Formats: structure tokens, sequence, C-alpha cells
């Protein structure tokens, strides 16, 4: 019961992951503290180098290790390029983030997968006490730059509108389509 | 409908298989001894199984279990049995510590079946599988245990000293034979006399960590509670350790507090803290260059030059504070918790570069002025709505000058310095105070102590009314006073001057 | 002041110039308002009786002010603290923190709601196991902060400054303070060895001061020059100056350290194990003196013997 | 009023810190929004406290 | 660019056998 | 492709709280060990520094 | 994990000028005044009559 | 306008909204015209006052 | 603590609501006698003239707020009568006359004599003649008007408050006839006990309204509560004397015309004031109880609206009711005007 | 009603001299220490709004206070001046002393002026 900004992070810094690491850095004045997870560090402390370069609005942190991105984030958004990543980061891991989803966590999954793949990672994180929405993203990076993409977020109706205000900050046509597997 | 269960040091929680290696040899070990390995729990290595067999159990030993007490029974007469003359009377604590110590002299690193509990490659693995499962707090845990204990003993020991625990590590008496033969190793080893400084360093670093770690929660209590009745200058007398290493103090043990517990730390903490420190040291730092630093921000003249220099210096430093916090008086206008956050929040080095001594605000009031009639009417009413802010301020022979720059901005003056800004949407308003100090030259000081409700009033600051009747201020001999007053005052009288004759009220006919 | 007015008028004593910096020093030193304006009137006095104003009186006397602004602050923040205690006595008298205590704002207005009726991001709440969850429950649950004194101090300060009130307030708070009197008081000053580690070389601990593992100063992997030899051989060296200093009888004697001991002879460590000796002096005082222990082989107290004087100190 | 310049004599100062390797010999910019770039140009002696 | 070491040789002096001098320094202090 | 060779060659870490100078000053009460660079710049400058 | 930065007590560790992070507010000269097309008149019925015309 | 970009950290550089305070803007807005409406059939404008707010 | 940037929030909501901050702790009290009783006259205009019993059936025919409404007493949406003059549908009559002779003040720059403002108010009364016959020589508009004297000076005692109100008060009273009043120096005593209750207020006294009551002016015990009347001066014997010389003409018939509400029903609607801003917890709370005793209702709030406001500041004053006030553009303009000039008046 | 000083020149140097900001702080110090002033009453609401506003008060403030009780014999206000400069540990002089044993003495409280005697 603590008054605090809402800790968001965002997984994997890929093709599309770093506009929206981008997004999340410069339209989030004071109101997120923003985590950056890569499977090299060095790329994670590059990306929050270039956003310090620029000159970001909020305060940010890198990691290493899927657990620590668990304990730490209220919200955590994927934007992978393979399903197999996904789905390793997701369900296959041992510190993987729907397994070790705490109660009242929030996983929205960007990366494009199958239906099976977001049907089982809502149904665990169901069976955890945890949100979970699959919104793919549709558009390129210099779209994503300026805010234009289109997402189709299937998942919970309230979790889509607490996600609102995050997801208007790098996208722009948000869509819930309904239930889990729809978008 | 999952329970994540619980997890601790007993069993330890899985982890992931692509993390780094903590310790030298295994980053350089090849992959197909990597994928060898096992997941196996911690107790089935035989350093672990050793370490949970004599050291553990002895431990657990403290409890109330009966089993424990048994076997504190059975040491107690082992003990007595081996000597009784040397630990006559002790307590089960003291059994316990001992037999803890008598087992952790006696381990040797030898194979798992000629009679030694373990091997120094299963040691090795247990190191490295035991940092690999360490968090941020358990490798801070343990620096501050290698600081406390095995640095002061690397400081004192010589690296032939290290060579030497090195080859009582590996117990080959091959290599320990092969160093005997050097007389150069024999020689150079350390002597218990220089080995005690040991204890002296151990006894200093242990000592800046009770420091920190001990005295760290209660003046943390004693500024956290009332930071009014204990400030860090209060505290830094009564228990004399530092101004600045108490306020170190209080920001370690408040970002320490948000770190650990996922939350994203207070930074307007080290601007309250260090506040002048913040406004003085901290600067933004470009990469190819050097900077350096001034050691005064004007170049004036001495106040020991003069009497009247030096009387006026000491007068100011009576009305002045020693150190400023968050709670005092010129602090006393932020009486809302939002313009708090506000003003110490991401904009301090805005505020406080506002203006150079510390006053009752930060700038001034904005007003704003009416708009003269355009008679052609709603056909130019769209011209003065446009896209941005336009200011205007002035200049001429009487505004612009840099020497009375707080008199050309005091809105108490009749001749002050015109600014006027319109707003995109056609509102005529004035000037903010940065708006109107941004006009002149570059006033890049602050005053961090004076606060002018503190001044003397009473027995040597006395001004008089005799004084000011010197300059003999008359308005027979002089009308520019009564005629800024005929300028002020309205001229509504002149159009019903003809409706001596004094103005009544309208008397009403229908009433009457 | 009444001595000093009774030497000029009734007995018309000149007085000197120390006597003049005994009143300049007293009132500046005093923290009450108008203490330097009476220092002033002290040097007016000075300066028109042909008494010597010396610079080393300028510089001591801002040396002075400076030092002295510390209780003037303390003077200064009494009044506020008697004037929020007047407040909150009246104030809890009159009711209004039962009235705003009701958070009704908080229950229209709820966590996950808006003002308009959206679904808002809610922060998830920390384990009550951490450390600010603590401190935010003893901001809470604990006393005010005007109920902990009720009279001020002595001489125009808060209370507080003394271990007594610093204890009661901390009893009233509810923590029983491991610190009860400046006995058990650190004293990071009396540091010799560590010091002159911190200015030299660098800092010895590095992990001292590291909030998520990244203010640590600890030598580079690579080695060299910037690696963990060549700086473990300076603190060698300066530990070696530091011994060199006890050889010479500029430091006192170290006590017997684990290290110390487990390098030593056997026969000193079982010694050092049966007498109890805790410096190599009470080790030679073991050996020099074998009647003086018990029969245990426990060391005696220093009290228990007496050398034999002679008589030749009766000259 | 016609002795010294500022009472305080606790000035902190506040502004950016001068640069001693590599020394610019020249700070000559085109600007836009200076008003005082008739001031600020113009060889001036650099002598002061630093 | 420039990365900051993660210092492995903390993890290297811990491979010695400090019970043997230091006579249990891995557990708690008395 | 443009973004990952443009690194931070231009700027620096900022200074931290209590720090000293690059020459080796300090902010301290003793500034004898302190010295002034301002004999060591250029007697004249064309223009004016921010300083 | 770390805070990005050496110093890890700032929230802004190369420390900007606190005006680079203000927001830059933007208004069209369409929302101020709007743009109206007048029809073609007898006089002018065409464009290239326009063009014929000037 | 990026600073770690050459010709924007260059002190003589019009990618910036200031003159002595930084380098280039972090990701400012503007707004463009889109005179593409009587392209369409159909175009009406419709006048009602704001009532979300 | 800061919340996403979401359904466009605004930064602030009043153009002066971050310049009250740019004021010192006095002059948040110099402009709240000034912009609390703009407030106050404000939001008990469309329920002026009502009775009690008709202000209570307002509150009671809306019966849903959603806990974001105010309350329905305070500006109502109710349809007024004679439904106005020009600028009169915002603002009751007496305010009209304060803010005339508040923009006297901030172009005065300090103190300034009573001619300055005599033509600019006898033109209104020249244009409203229905409202002027009613409230002329009252004592609820009397003090109304001469309420925001004390801004010019604040610190000053009661003989130099009473002496440059006493050329107000005049004026006020006097009408172009030989039948003025029934008794000048009975709304001079009453009007000068009042104007030292907001002289304390500016000066931040604790308990304002009993240190008013011991240095009342004497004979105006009624004005004051009940348990403060024990602490008023008594009227002398030579002012009794005056009251039998009303007394001696004995003219019941020949009743004067101003005031047309009588004096002592005006003593009634002040002490009613003056306990309800005694125990008001905040500004708005004390506004709502004013509206609910009904009556002259515009000039109640006037007392009480800027009795609180001359406590408790500007800031405490609730920014929605500054911003649906129509005269808020000039008068905090006005307002800040007079709080800056009153610590250096240019003439002296 | 103005400040009987009002700046530009009145004002001592080392303050800033006529510093608007504190325009009201000026004011006020000139009505504490008023020499013509005589109402004891206002002597008491004086203090309690510089105890408000923050102003610094020595030992002249108070026996301004203590000076204006004499005359109107107010035995109770001179008291609660004496209780409050040693609440704060102003120490009164002589004069000052002597006007709340002036004030004492003319209204027959012969029990009061022996312990506040026996205090200086
Ligand atoms: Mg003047």
């Amino acid at each position: 019961a603590i008054k605090r900004s809402l800790n968001v992070g965002v997984v994997g810094m890929g093709n599309m992951g770093v506009p929206i690491a981008r997004n999340l850095g410069f339209k989030a004045r004071s109101a997120m503290y923003l985590q950056i997870h890569s499977r090299a560090l060095s790329k994670a402390k590059r990306v929050c180098d270039d956003l310090s370069v620029d000159g970001a609005t909020c305060a940010m942190r890198i990691h290493d290790r899927y657990s620590t991105m668990t304990k730490w984030c209220d919200v955590i958004v994927l934007a992978l390029a393979d399903v197999k990543a996904s789905r390793h980061a997701l369900l296959e891991d041992n510190e993987s983030l729907i397994m070790n989803a705490r109660k009242g966590q929030i996983i929205v999954d960007h990366t494009t997968v199958d239906a099976e793949t977001s049907r089982e990672c809502a149904h665990e994180a169901a069976r955890r006490g945890a949100y979970f929405l699959d919104a793919p993203m549709s558009g390129s990076p210099r779209a994503c730059f300026n805010g234009q993409l289109l997402l189709m977020v299937g998942g919970d109706a309230e979790t889509f509108q607490k996600m609102l205000p995050i997801f208007h900050m790098y996208a722009d046509n948000v869509f819930h389509m309904g239930e889990s597997g729809s978008g | 409908s999952f329970d994540a269960p619980q997890w601790d040091l007993w069993q330890s929680r899985p982890r992931s298989e692509d993390m780094d290696e903590a310790l030298q040899p295994f980053m350089d070990m090849p992959k197909s001894l990597k994928d060898r390995r096992y997941d196996i729990p911690w107790w089935a290595n035989p350093f672990g199984a050793w370490y949970l067999q004599n050291i553990l159990s002895l431990e657990l030993l403290k409890l109330k279990s009966k089993t424990n007490a048994e076997k504190i029974a059975t040491y107690r007469s082992y003990m007595r049995s081996l000597a009784s003359g040397k630990d006559n009377t002790m307590s089960d604590d003291d059994v316990i510590r001992n037999i803890i110590k008598e087992r952790w002299k006696t381990l040797e690193f030898g194979d798992r079946n000629a009679g030694y509990p373990c091997t120094f490659g299963d040691y090795i693995q247990f190191l490295n599988e035991w940092f690999k499962s360490l968090d941020e707090e358990g490798m801070q845990r343990l620096r501050e245990h290698f600081d406390r204990r095995i640095r002061p003993l690397l400081a004192v020991m010589s690296p032939v000293d290290i060579l030497w625990l090195e080859a009582l590590t590996q117990n080959s008496p091959h290599n320990k034979e092969q160093l005997q033969r050097k007389i150069a190793f024999q020689t150079s080893l350390g002597t218990p006399e220089f080995f005690d400084m040991s204890k002296r360093l151990r006894y200093e670093i242990n000592e800046d960590y009770k420091v920190r770690d001990e005295l760290g929660p209660e003046l943390f209590a004693l500024w956290s509670k009332a930071p009014e009745r204990w400030p860090p200058e209060r505290l830094s007398k009564m228990y004399g350790l530092d101004f600045t290493l108490v306020r170190k103090i209080l920001v370690w043990h408040h970002f320490k507090a948000c770190y650990d517990a996922c939350v994203e730390p207070d930074w307007s903490l080290p601007k309250r803290l260090f506040a002048l420190e913040w406004i003085r040291d901290v600067r933004a730092r470009k990469h190819g260059l050097f900077y350096g630093k001034m050691r005064f921000a004007e170049q004036k003249i001495t106040f020991y030059s003069d009497r009247f220099l030096f009387r006026d210096l000491v007068n100011r430093r009576e009305a002045s504070y020693a150190n400023v916090w968050e709670m005092d008086d010129p602090y006393r206008f932020l009486q809302t918790e939002q313009d708090y956050e506000d003003y110490w929040g991401d904009n301090y080095d805005v505020y406080r570069r506002m203006f150079p001594e510390m006053i009752g605000r930060t700038g001034e009031p904005v007003q704003q002025y009416g708009q003269m009639p355009i008679w052609a009417g709603p056909h130019r009413q769209h011209a003065n709505k446009s896209e941005h802010n336009w200011m205007f301020a002035e200049i001429g022979v009487n505004v612009g000058h840099e020497a009375l720059k707080k008199l050309e901005l005091d809105p108490t003056n009749e001749k002050r310095r015109r600014f006027v800004i319109r707003q995109p949407d056609g509102t005529l308003r004035s000037a903010k105070m940065s708006e109107m100090r941004a006009w002149y030259w570059k006033e890049e000081w602050a005053d961090f102590r004076f606060w002018a409700p503190q001044m003397e009033w009473g027995i040597e600051n006395t001004p008089s009314q005799e004084q000011y009747q010197e300059h003999v201020p008359d308005t027979t001999d002089a009308d520019f006073r009564k005629q800024r007053r005929i300028q002020s005052r309205p001229v509504k009288w002149f159009y019903e001057s003809h409706y001596e004759r004094e103005v009544r009220w309208p008397d009403v006919i229908n009433a009457a | 002041e009444k001595l000093f007015q009774e030497m000029i008028l009734k007995k018309d004593l000149s007085p000197s110039r120390r006597t003049y910096h005994c009143m300049i020093f007293m009132h500046l030193s005093s923290g009450e308002e108008g203490g330097t304006a009476r220092a002033l009137r002290y040097l007016e006095a000075m300066e028109r009786a042909g008494i010597q104003v010396r610079p080393s009186l300028l510089k001591k006397i801002v040396r002075v002010n400076n030092a002295a602004g510390y209780k003037r602050d303390m003077k200064r923040r009494a009044r506020r603290i008697m004037q929020a205690r007047e407040e909150y006595l009246a104030r809890k008298e009159e009711g209004v923190s039962f009235g705003e205590g009701g958070k009704e704002g908080a229950s229209n207005q709820r966590a996950d709601v808006d003002a308009e009726g959206n679904s808002i991001l809610e922060p998830l709440a920390v384990s009550p196991t951490s450390t600010l969850a603590w401190w935010e429950k003893w901001k809470r649950e604990t006393v005010s902060k005007h109920e902990l004194f009720t009279e001020e101090g002595a001489d125009g300060t808060p209370k507080g400054e003394t271990f007594e009130e610093k204890n009661e307030a901390l009893r009233m708070m509810g923590i029983t303070s491991s610190f009860q009197t400046k006995d058990l008081v650190p004293q990071p000053d009396r540091q010799k060895l560590l010091p002159l580690i911190r200015r030299e070389e660098g800092e010895i601990a590095g992990s001292l001061w590291a909030m998520d593992g990244g203010e640590l100063s600890y030598p580079k992997d690579g080695g060299g020059p910037q690696g963990w030899g060549v700086r473990l051989w300076r603190e060698r060296q300066l530990v070696k100056r530091e011994y060199q200093k006890v050889l010479d009888g500029y430091r006192p004697v170290p006590q017997l350290s684990t290290l110390g001991n487990s390098v030593r002879t056997a026969g000193d460590q079982l010694d050092i194990e049966r007498s109890g000796a805790q410096t190599p002096g009470e080790l030679s005082d073991y050996r020099n003196f074998p009647d003086n222990r018990f029969d245990g082989g426990q060391l005696k107290p220093e009290s228990e013997a007496a050398p034999a004087v002679p008589f030749s100190a009766e000259l | 009023y016609a002795r010294g310049q500022h009472p305080s004599y606790d000035m902190v100062y506040a502004g950016p810190m001068p640069e001693i390797f590599p020394m610019r010999r020249d700070f000559r910019k085109p600007t836009r929004w200076d008003f005082h770039d008739i001031e600020k140009q113009g060889k001036y002696r650099t002598s002061g406290p630093y | 660019l420039n990365e900051a070491e993660k210092h492995h040789d903390l993890h290297m002096f811990y491979t010695l056998a400090w019970w043997k001098l230091g006579e249990g320094i891995f557990g708690v202090d008395e | 492709k443009v973004d990952s060779f443009h690194a931070n060659t231009q700027y620096q870490h900022a200074w931290p709280l209590l720090s000293h100078d690059d020459l080796g000053n300090s902010d301290q009460s003793n500034n004898t060990k302190n010295i002034m660079y301002s004999m060591y710049m250029p007697k004249r400058n064309k223009g004016t520094a921010p300083w | 994990d770390q805070t990005y930065g050496p110093h890890k007590s700032y929230k802004y560790t190369y420390m900007p000028d606190p005006r680079k992070l203000a927001p830059i507010e933007t208004t069209q000269r369409s929302e101020i005044v709007p743009q109206s097309i007048r029809p073609p008149t007898s006089y002018v019925p065409n464009h290239e009559t326009f063009l014929e015309r000037a | 306008w990026s600073p770690r970009d050459p010709s924007i950290f260059h002190e003589t550089s019009t990618r910036k909204f200031q003159d002595h305070l930084y380098e280039g803007e972090p990701l400012f807005m503007q707004l463009r015209q889109c005179p593409w409406r009587t392209q369409a059939k159909v175009s009406e404008r419709w006048e009602m006052d704001e009532v979300a707010i | 603590v800061a919340k996403l940037q979401h359904n466009s929030a605004p930064t602030t909501l009043n153009f002066y609501e971050k310049s009250f901050q740019q004021l010192s702790d006095v002059q948040q009290r110099q402009t709240g006698l000034l912009i609390g009783a703009a407030v106050g006259d404000a939001a008990a205009r469309a329920l002026d003239g009502y009775t009690a019993e008709e202000v209570a059936a307002v509150a009671a025919e809306s019966g849903s707020l959603q806990d974001e409404d105010e309350d329905p007493v305070v500006f109502a949406s109710v349809t007024p009568r004679e439904h106005k003059s020009g600028l009169l549908r915002h603002h009751s009559y007496t305010f009209y006359l304060f803010s005339q002779l508040l923009r006297v003040m901030a172009t005065s720059r300090g103190d300034f004599p009573v001619q300055y403002v005599k033509n600019e108010w006898v033109a209104t009364a020249r244009a409203h003649p229905d409202c002027f016959v009613r409230e002329h020589a009252s004592l609820l508009h009397v003090l109304c008007i001469t309420m925001q004297l004390p801004v010019i000076y604040p610190w000053a005692d009661d003989s130099t408050l009473r002496e440059y109100a006493s050329g107000f008060l005049e004026f006020l009273t006097e009408t172009p006839a030989e039948q003025a009043v029934a008794s000048r120096e009975d709304v001079y005593a009453y009007t000068n006990s009042v104007l030292g209750v907001a002289l304390r207020c500016l000066q931040s006294n604790p308990d304002p309204y009993r240190n008013a009551a011991f240095m009342a002016a004497p004979g105006t015990a009624h004005v004051f509560p009940d348990d403060l009347a024990l602490y008023c001066p008594p009227a002398l014997v030579g002012s009794s004397h005056s009251r039998t010389e009303e007394l001696s003409e004995t003219d019941s018939e020949t009743v004067p015309l101003f005031p047309a509400r009588l004096l002592e029903s005006d003593v009634r609607v002040v002490r009613e004031c003056l306990v309800v801003a005694r125990g008001a917890a905040s500004f708005a709370e004390g506004i709502k109880a004013a509206i609910h005793l009904g009556g002259p209702v515009c000039q109640r709030s006037l007392i009480v609206g800027a009795l609180l406001g001359a406590r408790m500041g500007v800031r405490r004053i609730p920014i929605s009711w500054l911003s649906a006030t129509y005269d808020h553009v000039p008068l905090v303009t006005l307002a800040l005007q007079v709080a800056q000039w009153s610590w250096n008046p240019p003439h002296h | 009603m103005h400040p009987r000083l009002s700046g530009q020149g009145v004002f001592p140097r080392y303050g800033g001299g006529w510093m608007h900001q504190f325009g009201h702080v000026y004011a006020l110090q000139q009505e504490l220490l008023n020499a013509e002033a005589n109402n004891w009453f206002r002597a008491m609401e004086l203090w309690h709004t510089a105890r408000h506003e923050g102003v610094a008060m020595n030992v002249s403030h108070y026996t301004n206070i203590l000076r204006q009780c004499v005359p109107p014999t107010a035995w109770e206000a001179s008291l609660m001046v004496l209780k409050q400069m040693r609440r704060e540990n102003i120490r009164p002089d002589v004069v000052g002393v002597g006007c709340a044993l002036a004030a004492c003495a003319d209204a027959n409280r012969s029990e009061e002026v022996e312990k506040v005697f026996s205090c200086f």
C-alpha cells in the first residue's frame, strides 16, 4: 500500500522492442519506472544509454535475468522476434515470466504467436492469478517511432482499460477483440 | 489455483541455464562438461553434505528439540572426557561453537573414498553454484563478508603466503614438495607480529560497518520522526561522527530500503539533504575534456578591508542559518504536498536558479492586461490569436540597465520595465519572474544562508523617520507626487460636472 | 554584565582586552537574539576607548559566529516547535483530526476508479516483511512528533540533545536503543590505519556504500597496475609502515589475532589457549612469572601481583 | 550603501564549470535568440577567482 | 565501448582455505 | 542500423555528490591545498565564455 | 539487476538541464482561422479561365 | 534531434530550439495540414460544441 | 505519484492557481478578503432574496449527488425572478459598489480619499434606482463595502482603521435630504466593530472574534455572539442621552425612507454571519451554512466569504468555485495589484 | 494606513536593502518597535503576528511590550511576557524588569513583586 509509480518492463530489444522502449521512455513523464530486458546486458546498456543521452523523462533500469524482471515489474510487455523466443521467455524457462507470475501482474505479448501458445499462456497466467493479454502488433519500426501501430488485444476488458494509457504511447489503432486468442 | 512455494537456502530456487559463470575456471570450461552436469540438490555435493552433516546440524542443535538436548549432553560428556581441567563449566552454545570450530579446523581436500569428505573441485563447484544462486542482496552480503574478514587478511599477508594457502587447499604432496624446495618460499613467510595488525584493521572495518548498519536505523528514526527536533547537524554533534557521513547514512538507508522492496526510490532526498552540494557540485559533464571548480562566484573586495564591511558580514551571519532544511521558514510556502513534489522533484535545478537569495516564494504572480478596443469590430478580432506566444520587452534610456535589475523588476516601482506576452488565444498577460530575468545578464549564484525575517531590529538597526525627513520632501515645493496621483485617479467626474458643488446620490422621485 | 558594569561604574577600573574579548565571545556564542548586536557594542567600546583590535580577534569573531550558528538555529527552531505543539494541543481538542481521519475522498474516488469511472493501473503491494513496509508502518502507528516532549530545554533549545531525552523519546517510539551512552559510540576519529589507507591508495572496503551493486570501489580483474596485486602490495606497504611505527614505540602493541595465532609455534598457541592472553605482553607475563597463574593454567589479573619495593627509594 | 558590492560572501556558484583542458581561445557562436550578442563578442580579459 | 567489470576476482579469493587460518571465518563473528 | 553506430562519444556521467576536481581540488574548509587556474588560461578571449 | 549509470542515486545519470525534459505543445493555424473556398462564379467558371484572367 | 548525431552536437547548429542550454530536442511533436478533404466526393463540416469536458 | 498522461488532463485548473503560491502569508490573507468575498457573492447569487424555507426546497428537490457534484444550494440552477439588469446577473448590487471600490484601490496604489470613488458609486445608483433605494444606508450594505479597507494596511490599529473608514461611512449613509437616517452613530459603531474582526483576521490573531470584542465600539454587544457579549464595552451614559433626543421628537408616522430595512434586523444578520464564520471548518462549508439561513443572502456570503478567506487565505478557497465566478478574470488581477502595492505606496 | 517607512534608502545594507519580497516584514518591525505606541492590547496582538510570520524578536521587542503595560497597570500581561522570555531563554534587561515591577506595584500585587524581584 505504498504510493509509488508503476513498474513497467520491456522484454526483448530487437527490431520492434527498442522503439517501444523509447516511446515508453520519452512519453511517460515521471509516471513509471522503466525496466529493460535483453539476453546480453550490453544491448540493454546501449538502449538505456541512447535513451539517457537523447533525454528521457523517466528513470530506467537494466535486467539480465527473467526472475528480477518478474519480481520488479507490475506490467511486463514482450516484443520478441520468434515464437520460440516468446515460448521460452514465457513458458519454457525455469525463471519464466508466466510460471513465476505474482498475484496481480499483467503480461502483454506483442510477439505474433500461434493460438495454442497464447491459450496456454493465458490459462497458466489465470491459474497463477496474474493477467495475460495477447496483442500482436502491425506496423513498421518507423511507424512505431511515430506512435502509429495496430494492436489487437485479447484478454480481459478491465485489463484492457487499465493498459490503454500504456498502449497509446506507442500504438495508435488499439482494438479490443474480445477473449484470449482473438487478436 | 497455484501456490508459489516459499524459497530459502534449504531448498534453492530453480534458475535458468544461460547464466554466466561466477568463477574464473568455469567461464573457459568447454560446453560438453557444462552439459555433463546434473541438476542435484545442494546437499548432494560432498562439500554440501559435509556442511549439512557437521556444521548445520550443530547449528540446529540450538533449538528446543529433545534429540538436540541428548546430543548436547553427549557432546558435553565427550568434551569433559577429553580433558576436564580446560572446559570445566560452559553452556551448550559454547560446546556447539567449540565443536563447530574444531570441525572447521580439520577440513581437508582429498579423495572421497580415501578418508577425506570432498575434493577440491567439488568445493569449487559448490562455490560456483552457490554464487550463481545469489541475488543482488546476496552478492552485497558476500562482498560485506569479504570486506569485514578476508580483506584485512589479504592486506596483511604476502603473496607467498597466498601461494602457501593455495598449496594447503590443493593438498597434493607433489605440489607441496615442489614448493618446499624453494628457499625464498620458506624464508618469506609472514611473522605473527606483523600478522597481528589484521585484527586492528578488521576492527576498524567492522567499526565503520557498525557506524553504517547499527547507528544507521537509529539516526534514520530520529531524523524521520521529527527532523525539526533532530536535524543532521544535531545528530552530527551528539554522536560526533561527521555531518556528511550522517547525511550519507540517511540517503543510503532510504535508497537501500527502496531498492530491496522493488520500489522506485525517492530521488528528491539527495536534493533535500545535499541541497547546497547539489547546487555547487552536480554539473553536466561532457566526454573529451576536463573541468575545473570556481573558488569564488564573484570577483569582489574582501570584508576584512573595512570595519563596516566586517560589521555587515557579522550582522548578516547573525541573520542567517548555518544549514537550511525542508522544514525551515524559507521553505514554509510549500503548503501543499503537490508543490513539495514539484519543487524537490525534477525541477530543483530550475527552481533554485530563479532568484539568488532565498525569498518567501520562487517567482512572481502573473496578472493579465486589458485589450484596447478595435474599431473594425469582429472583422479584426481573429488577428491577435496566433500559433505561438509573443513576448515583448521594453528598452530605452530608462530601461535596460544591469546595475538596476532588481529595481527595474520591482512591482512596487511605478517606472517598472514593461513586459507583455500575448498568448496564442489572444490573452495579454504579464511576464513571470524568470521571463523578466531572462532579458538581463546571467546571475548564476545562490545564497543558502541569509533569511531576512531573522534580521536584528532593536539595538543597532533602528531606521528613524527624522533621517528620512532630512531630504525634506514637500508637496508645495514639488508637485510631481500630486500630479502622479491625479494621473492615477479616474476621470469619470469630468462628464458629470454640470449634472461649492459636491456630488450627491441620485434623488428618487418615485419613492419620495 | 553585572560584574562588568560594577567594575566600570563603581570601582572606576578600566577593563583589559581579554575581559572585553570574553564579553564579545559570550554574546557571540549565545544563540539568543541580539547577541551579535551586543558584541558589536563591545567592539565599539573597545574602539572608542583605545583598546587594541587585533586581526586574530576579527577572525575568531567570524569563526565563533559561524560555530554558534547551530545554537542560533536550534533556538529559532524551538519557537516553531512550541507553535506546532500549541496548535496540536488545540486541534486535538477541537476534533478536526477526527473528521480528517475519515478518507471520504479515497472512498468516493477509489484506487482503481478515476474521477470519470475508468479503470486505472494500480501498483502492486510490497511484501510486509520488507524494510520499507516496516518503516511506513512505524511512521503510521507510532506517536506524533508533538507528544514526545511537553516542555523544551533549559536554555532556548529543543529537548533531545542529551542521551537521556533521546532514549526516552525512543522508548516512546517503541525502540530500545543499542547505544545508551556515549561510551557505546564507535568514534571513527580514533582510527589511524584506515584513514591512512583511504588517503593514499583508496577505500579498502569498497562495498560499504553500494546501492544496487555499482557504487563499489574494487580493483580490476585484468591485472597490471590497476589489478589486485599492486593494490594489495601497496596496502601491505602501508601496514608495514604502521608496523614499523609499532616497533619504534609510537603505537601501542596490537593484540593477538587469529591469523597471527594460527601461524605461530604450536607451543605458543597452547600457552595462549590455556592462559587466555589477549596481548603478547600478557603472554610474556605468563612465561616470565610462572608462579602468578592459577592451577588450570589461567592467567591471574594484574592487581594480584606486588613487586619488591627497594629501600633506596627512601633516600 | 556606497561600500562594497554585495554583503553576502556566501555565493554558491551555480553556473557551468570552467574548462581547463583543452582551453578554447575564441567563443564565437551565430545565435538566434541571444539579445546580448553585441556584448558577448569582442576580446575580453578572462581574469577572475576561478 | 566500455564494460564495467563484474569483479570475478572477488570470487577467486574464496577458493582458498580461510578456515585453516581464521578458524571458522565463514560462520558468524563472535 | 544508423542508430547502432552513433554511440555516446559526446557526453559523460555527471559529477557525484562531494566530488573532487580533475586537477585534484575539492570544496573543503581548508583551501590551502586547492589552487586557482585563472592564470593558466589565455589572457584575452574573442567572445564570451559560458563561465 | 542494477540501475543505469555508476551513481544510482540520481534519476538522470548524465544530469541534463531540466528545461530539456519540458514538453512542447503545439497548435495549428487551422484551429485558429479556418480556410474557406469560394465557388467559381460566372466571370470565372473554370480554373483555366481563372488562369487566363490572371 | 538527437545529440549523438555529430551534425546536431556541433555548437553552430539550428536543430535546436534554444542557444546555450543543451543540444538537440527530445521527441517534439508538430502538426501538419491535410488539404485533401476537397478531393473527397462529399465533404461536410458539422459545428457542434464540445461536450466531452 | 504522477499519473500517466491520459484523457487530456489539464496542467492547471485556473489562470491564477499557481499565482497564489507566489504570494506571502499576509498577501494570501490580503487577497483572501478580496477574492473570498467575490466567490461567496457569486455562489449565493441564484438564491438571493430566497427565504430560509425556499433554500431548503432547492436542496430537497434535487437529491441526486454522485459525490463529485457539490451542494445544489451553492451555484444553483434555479430561475431568477427579475432575472436581471446587464452585469448584475452574476453579482448583487452590493458587489457592484464593492468591485468599483477595488478598482479605485488598485489604481490609487495605496490609501486614497473618498472623492476618488464618489462619482462611480452614484452612477450605478442612477442606473439601478430600484436596487439603490432597497439597500442605501443599511448596515449590511455599508459593512460589505468598507470590508476591503484593511487590505491597504493590515498592520494598522483600530484608531487608524476607523479614522480612515469614517470618510467612507459618511458618504454611504448620506442621502441628499433632511431625512438622512434613524441614527448615524449606531451604523458607525456597528460597522467599526465588525471591521475590527476582519482586521484581526488579516493579522492571523488567535481567536480573532474574541479579541475584536474587547476592542469593539462601545454599545455594540448585539452584533457579537452571546459568549463574546460579556467582553464588549458598555455604551456611554452621554450616548444614552442622545437616544433620549431621538425619543424627544416623537414622530412615529414620519419614518425615514433610508434605510429600507430596519437597523436591528440587520444586527441579527451580521451576528448570524459571525456565528457561522467562527465555527466554520473550511471555506466551502462556511459558505453553505450561510446560504441556508436565507434572506439577504448575497450580503450574508459576502461577510462570511470575506472573513473566511482572510483567515485561511486564497489557497483554501476551492479553485472550481473561482473558475465559475464571472468576474474572476479582472478581480484577481485587481486583487494582486492591491496586495503588491500595499507595502510600498508611492505617495508615502 | 501605510507603512511609515516604505523603502529605497532607509533599510540597512547587510539585509540586501529593500528586498520587496519582505516588505511586510519591514512594516511589521516598525509597529513592534514604535516608541509612540501606547496601546498595550495591540502590543500583545502584535507579538502573535510576529510569532506567526517568523519575525525574530530580541529584548527590545519585549521591552516595548512591557513599557505599554505600566500606564494601564496590566499586571497579568507583564507576567505572561516574562513567562515567554523565560520559555525562550531571552534574558530581560533591567529596564524591562522595572516595567513589570512597576506594573505589579501599582496594582497592589505585593506577592508578585517579591517573586519577580527574587528571580532577578
Ligand atoms: Mg514609498
